């Protein structure tokens, strides 16, 4: 409600993103249609949730869709699925439809570890032919910014957190993994938190 | 001076142009096969009534083929040569008959087993009417090919693909009679040869 | 066979016949359709030209909600 | 995963975005473009192409069946200039809000109504002109183009008048390229007074 009231008075919201679980195709329909955004964004944890953006796409194909694609490796509330396996069997059905930009995050902070997946030669690696993105997201790699209010004493402790290879990230269901755990959250869902006492 | 000759077959029919010099024949022709063929079903949901003008035209094409000599110049001769320039002109604009039977599928509610009959009438009709397949058909993929802006590789398959494969052979004999026919029956000579011989 | 891809990923018989355009039908090459580019403006910045920053006209690159 | 790139504290958030999206850029030149910053495209505005998709004096007569975007694609024409974001930008800017375009409701087609476009192949000369049936005989009622260099000018006309005589308002629109999601924007000093 909030949205379409603001939109309707000519707000500059440019997007809707909606995180943790994708809609139903009637409830999509309704904030494609009713709400004055250029695009919607949808974070898609499972295969399952990947179809479900692409069925929300058919359904509407001219309005552009943001599919935010991040692994379990990613901050916060996270899923249990690796970063690359799900691509490489859903790239193919998602470049379909044209209406879907196709963006990567989880485990990003320069330019040198994000290029091969722009250039589209990450694929290259597991014997696919290249298959590259749209753009990326960074969450965790901006936390220490210096205009986030993060108190200057939590971004001392972010600094010293070493982190760990993708090889190794699904380590922090067992023990502290580059100074990181995952931790059940009241839900129930899983999260990555820098493991202090 | 033409004649307007309905082939009809109950809701849906087309207005066939008859030279009036041969209206006596065709009309002939309008009788018998108006006969043969069945009584309408709502939808034409049967698996022997046509679904679309292209397909009636079709069956009629068939029974026309059936009744001609391939060598003798029967009297129904230039009724074939006249009903295929109908078909060709309406239904056949410059594309293959594979192209119609696609657009059928999809477009109307027609089945393969309904469109593979149509396919076979056209290309059974045009060896009968003594006008055989010897234009380079002008196909896109093979307009490409010569231009340089395609490369095409033939894949054979073998076993394993399929538990009856012999019903391919069977809709192979069927559908494409004319042009297979004497591969499929020199096959067999040469099959029986070699049994008899090893 | 004779037949319809729904997906239209492959063809069936048609397309060897068929005469239009719908005859010579290519499958994407995704490292040549996506392929990332370079693009200019008027004053001479340089962008990163993605499917995803030609929509909103800046860097596609994202902070996502945290 | 992304530990191992938060490192340096207090860093601005600029220089951080900068620094990957330079870093792209240095990258995708030494591949693909030779070190040669020459042969990368230029167009005027970067923006506002939805993934799903010469001739100099013309003349554009809609019927009540014209498609909208066939119509659209046609006044704006190929090159990306202002005449391209007058009519494809699907909305504009006032102060800081995002009205729908007006430019596009004012030429959504309909029968009766006659574009003219003079000067089409030089963007600094362009004049589109709308033309429509008023009393009979048909008139100029919209007139697009640019006064100075990054204003554009939508006089808007009445011909049925006191005396005679038409009357225009001149509703301004300022085009800033360096913006290219919306690069135009409403004049809304004086546009009461106006
Ligand atoms: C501190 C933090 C808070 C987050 N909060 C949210 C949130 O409120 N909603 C959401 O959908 N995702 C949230 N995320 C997930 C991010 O949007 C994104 O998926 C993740 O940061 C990308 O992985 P990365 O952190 O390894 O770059 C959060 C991530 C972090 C690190």
């Amino acid at each position: 409600p909030l949205i379409k009231e603001l939109r309707s008075k000519g707000y500059p919201i440019q997007f809707l993103t909606i995180g943790a679980g994708v809609p139903s195709l009637e409830v999509a329909s309704e904030y494609i249609e009713t709400l004055g955004l250029k695009y919607l964004g949808l974070k898609p944890g499972s295969i399952d949730a990947i179809s479900q953006v692409i069925n929300i796409a058919k359904a509407h194909p001219n309005f552009p869709i943001a599919l935010q694609w991040t692994g379990g490796r990613g901050g916060g509330h996270h899923s249990f699925e690796d970063a690359h396996t799900p691509m490489l069997q859903m790239y193919s059905k998602i470049r379909r439809h044209p209406n879907i930009m196709l963006i990567f995050g989880s485990g990003f902070g320069s330019a040198d570890d994000t290029y091969p997946y722009l250039t589209g030669e990450w694929s290259t690696k597991f014997d696919y032919p290249p298959m590259p993105f749209d753009g990326f997201l960074f969450g965790s790699r901006v936390m220490i910014a210096k205009e986030v209010k993060t108190s200057p004493d939590a971004k001392k402790c972010i600094a010293a957190c070493t982190g760990v290879p993708d090889d190794k990230w699904e380590q922090t269901y067992k023990k502290p993994t580059g100074g990181i755990v995952t931790v059940r959250s009241e839900m129930g869902e899983p999260i990555h938190k820098i493991a202090t006492r | 001076s033409t004649r307007p000759l309905t082939l009809s077959h109950g809701s849906l029919e087309h207005v066939l142009l008859v030279p009036t010099a041969s209206f006596f024949i065709a009309s002939q022709l309008q009788e018998q096969f108006n006969k043969i063929l069945p009584e309408p079903t709502e939808g034409f949901a049967a698996d022997d009534e046509p679904t679309t003008p292209a397909e009636l035209v079709g069956k009629f094409l068939g029974y026309v083929s059936s009744l001609v000599e391939p060598s003798k110049v029967g009297q129904f001769d230039q009724v074939l040569n006249l009903c295929l320039t109908e078909f060709e002109n309406c239904y056949l604009e410059g594309n293959d008959i594979h192209a119609l039977a696609a657009k059928l599928l999809q477009e109307n509610d027609t089945t393969l087993v309904k469109t593979k009959e149509l396919i076979k009438n056209y290309i059974t009709a045009r060896i009968m009417a003594k006008r055989p397949f010897d234009k380079k058909s002008n196909s896109a993929l093979f307009r490409a090919v010569g231009e340089g802006n395609a490369q095409l590789v033939a894949i054979f398959g073998g076993q394993g693909n399929t538990d009856d494969y012999f019903e391919e052979l069977r809709d192979l004999y069927q559908t494409y009679h004319v042009l297979v026919g004497d591969l499929i029956k020199f096959s067999a000579e040469t099959l029986s040869e070699l049994i008899r011989t090893t | 066979t004779l037949d319809i891809n729904p997906d239209d990923d492959y063809g069936f018989k048609q397309e060897i016949f068929d005469v239009t355009s719908n005859g010579l039908k290519k499958n994407p090459n995704w490292l040549e359709e996506y392929h990332p580019k370079l693009i200019k403006n008027k004053s001479g910045k340089i962008f990163v030209e993605t499917k995803f920053s030609k929509l909103i006209g800046r860097p596609p690159l994202l902070v996502p909600g945290m | 995963v992304a530990a191992q790139f938060t490192k340096v504290i207090d860093e601005p958030i600029k220089s951080i975005m900068d620094g990957i999206h330079d870093g792209h850029i240095k990258k995708l030149l030494h591949q693909y473009y030779g070190d040669d910053e020459s042969k990368i495209p230029a167009v005027e505005y970067f923006g506002g192409e939805s993934p799903v998709d010469s001739e100099d004096s013309a003349v554009f007569k809609a019927t009540s069946s014209t498609d909208e975007e066939s119509w659209f694609k046609a006044l704006a024409g190929s090159e990306i200039n202002w005449r391209h974001a007058s009519f494809l930008c699907s909305f504009i800017t006032q102060d800081k809000m995002f009205v729908s375009n007006p430019i596009r409701k004012v030429f959504k087609p309909s029968q009766g109504m006659v574009v003219e476009i003079s000067n089409g192949n030089t963007s600094s000369k362009t004049v589109v002109t709308l033309s429509e049936p008023v009393q009979g005989e048909l008139k100029p009622t919209v007139i697009l183009k640019l006064l100075k260099e990054n204003i554009i000018q939508m006089e808007m006309i009445e011909n049925r008048t006191m005396d005679g005589k038409p009357v225009s308002l001149p509703l301004l629109y300022n085009f800033n390229p360096d913006n290219g999601f919306a690069p135009i924007s409403e004049v809304m000093e004086d546009r009461n007074q106006r």
